[PDB]
């Protein structure tokens, strides 16, 4: 039963709620409750290796930037969230990028660059550019949607397979 | 009733002692008592409310510090609400009510119960804030500001973890039903002789008319060889009038042996009654190896005790918080007027339970100043034990401690515990049950093992396993801490620390689930030591840090958890990532080792910073505190740090130097030599502030440590600079730190 535990990041806004309580009431919530800092546990099996899910539902709003060191250092594994609708949650992707490296001195954090919001149609953030940067920061990048399931459970097992591969 | 009887059987258990006994007894007071205290138990019963009661909310009406309304950022303080594997963080005020929060949360969840996993049908008024991993709720129109967790949490700049849970059962704390023929006549006693089994010059007898520890009248014997029964069938009147006896006077009768004391018992003339004691009177007496010195019992041990002999005539009969504290100072041996002690007990009725909880051993202690068992003081600690659950357990441990270990005073003390029993309801009796069973199991097991004395270290695995296997409770109350609830015990972790003695060291599975972690509970179950030396420095300790409180001072002291279950035997908190200067000075010789393994366990830069800092005010908090108690000369093996900088000793006992400040300390506040720091500089303001509030107190901590000793304290008087003012005192410490900026490792090699 090993623990994986897991932190969702991201701007204000991008779905690290919906993403989270997606994969774990397999339910999307459709109001915008602003977090500070959630926590949520579940027991799932990924390749048949049945370990334990830590997930850290972290703020977006920088009012409690502060306490992004705490996580960031008992963070095994980071899930870097942004909207394809919205093009700041991508340049900001870059900040907790630094940051993760800095509190935890290292530059093979298990990462994985989350596309979110897929669903919708005005899009501005083309997956060319997500793709290069995650291929820059040589972590996976996954497209999701916490409205219609797409890519969830796999950012978030692709996330505890980039924790096992580090 | 036989049934009245099987519950008798159960008190009798608890107490340790069988109140219904009369075989070292030579009246009734005890009875009487007995009786006597039914009222103001149903009084007190009759009145707690069930509901905060069995929730026992600890808090307090002092002002919140000023080093912790610095704490809290902005007008809120960040919570955390727990239910399964869920939990969130929520914003709160800290003037906000318990219930206001769990308002304002339920309304978050206006869609939302589903995902903490709260029965949408359940209500939510019937919901309670727990603390998680203890028996610790948040209720009653408090300000959560006002709740200790909150402080604690504040002040150790911990989070606050509560878990949303339901409320206990009232019903679970049930309880269950159910004048002379003259008094002008000089007082006058007749010495009949004494008498011994065995033996190891001349012996007389001294008979004494006392009112505590002041000697009134005094008369005498003719000496004779000490046989194995001398005899006198003398007649020794006294000055004093049998009208002029004052209340709660005694017959002291001492057998000398420059004359000798060997033996020595009581008898008091003025029962509780206000009756002059009469008839013929055969008292085993007390042998010599103070408060002992006084007790109206009579010794035990009636096979083989020097017995007197007295005769007393007979007649016709037909058919505003450290300051209430000062007061306990007319409560020692000093004063002994029935009315004096009373105004005192009554003074202390407007301390809060906090404040009680602060006193209440050496209250308890100072019940044996008492000349009749009934009296105000017991009554007052049987009220405030009735009245809330973290007194009440309190109370049990340290009479049950007296009772199992002090036979001079094992029967008052049963008496009055088991007042208390008789109506803390029937769960806490479960639970006092359980920690029985356990603390009187290990016990045996300390001494199976101790008995034996590597292949032992299996006889205790074995041994644990016996207990392991359908014995040993499922869980129980850990008995320094109220709050613990120590389930599962994991064999694996336990051993037998090398010592003088050979204390156990036993690890226990948390039996909370809510505990937000997998560590494991901690405790030392050491026999051979009494504990009750380490328990008064421990409680002293702590009223310190509210005399530093009262100053906006956090000198971070850690007084560890200690309670003492029996005779030499008891246990002591363990604190986990702590280990001894010893052992780190072990794993390598430089000035700098100290310092190394703190930085080497402190995570971040800013990190480290901390435990420097929290170590410069822990050390400056136990440096002058242990020179005000006078125990500063130390070992490194009895003093450990945290791995986040927090220094504090332990095991409590007692070239020369003030106190323990060696080349290591010193370096980690950057010094060493005979140079200065910008933290040895900050270390000298602490020590010098803190040293200064503790002399604003100089009159409380006398009293208290006096009372202590009572059951030369001239010395704390000089470490105190009574006299001086501040800008002497203050000289004379910083020149104590030179001392130890001088002696390096003199005394510590
Ligand atoms: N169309 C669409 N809407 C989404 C998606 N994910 C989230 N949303 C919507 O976007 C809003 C904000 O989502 P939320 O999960 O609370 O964002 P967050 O990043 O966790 N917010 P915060 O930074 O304050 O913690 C919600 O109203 C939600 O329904 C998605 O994949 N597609
Ligand atoms: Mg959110």
């Amino acid at each position: 039963m090993t623990e994986y535990k897991l932190v969702v990041v991201g701007a204000v806004g991008v779905g690290k709620s919906a993403l989270t309580i997606q994969l774990i009431q397999n339910h999307f919530v459709d109001e915008y409750d602003p977090t500070i800092e959630d926590s949520y546990r579940k027991q799932v099996v990924i390749d048949g290796e049945t370990c334990l899910l830590d997930i850290l539902d972290t703020a977006g709003q920088e009012e409690y930037s502060a306490m992004r060191d705490q996580y960031m250092r008992t963070g095994e594994g980071f899930l870097c969230v942004f909207a394809i609708n919205n093009t700041k949650s991508f340049e900001d992707i870059h900040q907790y990028r630094e940051q993760i490296k800095r509190v935890k001195d290292s530059d093979d954090v298990p990462m994985v660059l989350v596309g979110n919001k897929c669903d919708l149609a005005a899009r501005t953030v083309e997956s060319r550019q997500a793709q290069d940067l995650a291929r820059s920061y040589g972590i996976p990048y996954i497209e999701t949607s916490a409205k219609t399931r797409q890519g969830v459970e796999d950012a978030f097992y692709t996330l505890v397979r980039e924790i096992r591969q580090h | 009733s036989e049934e009245s009887q099987a519950f008798q059987r159960q008190l009798t258990a608890l107490i340790g002692y069988d109140v219904t006994d009369v075989s070292n007894v030579h009246d009734d007071e005890l009875e009487f008592t007995r009786r006597g205290l039914v009222t103001p138990r149903m009084a007190e019963v009759a009145s707690r409310d069930p509901k905060l009661y069995a929730m026992h909310p600890w808090v307090t009406s002092k002002p919140l510090p000023e080093y912790l309304w610095k704490k809290i950022a902005n007008n809120c303080i960040f919570i955390k609400i727990h239910r399964s594997t869920t939990s969130q963080t929520i914003k709160v005020s800290p003037d906000d009510t318990p219930g206001a929060i769990l308002q304002s949360f339920f309304t978050k969840m206006a869609k939302k119960k589903s995902l903490m996993d709260i029965p949408e049908s359940q209500s939510e008024q019937d919901f309670v804030l727990r603390v998680c991993g203890r028996d610790e709720y948040l209720v009653g129109e408090t300000p959560i500001k006002n709740f200790q967790w909150v402080r604690h949490c504040l002040k150790n700049g911990e989070e606050i973890h509560v878990v949303l849970d339901t409320p206990p059962d009232p019903a679970l704390d049930e309880v269950r039903k159910e004048s002379l023929w003259d008094c002008d006549r000089k007082f006058r006693v007749k010495i009949r002789g004494i008498d011994i089994p065995v033996l190891p010059l001349t012996v007389f007898v001294e008979a004494n008319i006392q009112h505590g520890q002041q000697v009134l009248c005094q008369r005498r014997t003719s000496p004779k060889p000490f046989t194995e029964e001398v005899l006198w069938n003398v007649w020794l009147e006294f000055s004093i009038k049998i009208k002029d006896l004052p209340k709660g006077a005694l017959l002291n009768l001492q057998i000398y042996c420059k004359v000798r004391l060997l033996y020595y018992v009581n008898l008091l003339l003025i029962d509780h009654r206000f009756l002059l004691r009469r008839g013929e009177y055969v008292l085993h007496m007390w042998q010599i190896s103070n408060a002992d010195k006084l007790t109206s019992a009579t010794n035990p041990d009636k096979e083989n005790s020097m017995s007197i002999s007295i005769l007393l005539d007979n007649y016709c009969h037909p058919i505003s918080a450290l300051d209430v504290g000062l007061t306990m100072q007319l409560l020692d041996c000093n004063f002994s007027d029935e009315n004096v002690r009373a105004i005192a007990v009554q003074k202390l009725e407007s301390l809060e339970d906090d404040d009680v909880l602060h006193y209440l051993l050496q209250l308890v202690q100072a019940v044996k100043f008492e000349p009749y068992h009934d009296s105000a003081l017991a009554r007052f600690l049987l009220k405030r034990g009735l009245r809330n659950k973290r007194i009440g357990h309190f109370l049990f441990w340290f009479l049950r401690s007296e009772i199992a270990q002090s036979r001079h005073y094992q029967q008052r003390f049963a008496v009055i515990l088991e007042a208390y029993l008789r109506g803390c309801g029937t769960a806490m009796l479960h639970d006092f049950t359980q920690q029985v069973q356990v603390i009187e199991m290990l016990q045996k097991v300390t001494l199976d093992i101790k008995s034996l004395s590597s292949q032992v270290i299996s006889q205790l695995k074995q041994k644990l396993e016996n207990l392991q296997n359908s014995q040993l409770p499922e869980s129980f109350r850990v008995p320094y801490d109220p709050g613990l609830k120590a389930g599962a015990l994991a064999i694996e972790k336990c051993k037998v620390m090398a010592s003088k003695k050979k204390p156990l060291w036993l690890e226990f599975k948390c039996a909370d689930p809510t505990a937000l972690s997998n560590e494991t509970i901690g405790i030392i179950f050491k026999h051979g030591d009494d504990l009750r030396q380490d328990m008064l420095i421990l409680q002293i300790l702590r009223i310190m840090e509210s005399i530093w409180e009262t100053e906006s001072l956090d000198l971070c002291l850690l007084p560890y958890g200690c309670i003492s279950t029996g005779d030499k035997i008891g246990m002591i908190e363990i604190v986990k990532d702590a280990t001894t200067i010893a052992k780190i000075q072990q794993s390598t010789f430089k000035d700098e080792v100290l310092n190394h393994w703190l930085k080497e366990k402190s995570p971040t830069e800013e990190k480290f910073q901390a435990a420097v800092e929290r170590f410069v005010y822990s050390c400056a908090g136990y440096c002058v505190a242990t020179f005000v108690l006078g125990i500063g000369d130390r070992h490194n093996d009895n003093i450990m740090i945290t791995e986040t900088g927090n220094l504090f000793h332990i095991d409590f006992g007692h070239e020369r130097v003030p106190f323990v400040l060696t080349p290591d300390f010193l370096f980690v506040m950057g010094t060493s030599g005979k140079k200065t720091s910008p933290h040895f500089q900050k270390f000298q303001d602490i020590c010098v502030k803190a040293y200064l509030a503790l002399r604003h107190h100089t009159n409380l901590l006398i009293i208290l440590f006096s009372m202590m000793l009572m059951t030369d304290i001239e010395y704390i008087r000089d470490a105190l600079t009574v006299g001086k003012n501040e800008e002497d005192a203050k000289k004379y410490f910083l020149d104590q730190i030179e001392v130890c900026r001088d002696k390096g490792w003199t005394v510590q090699f």
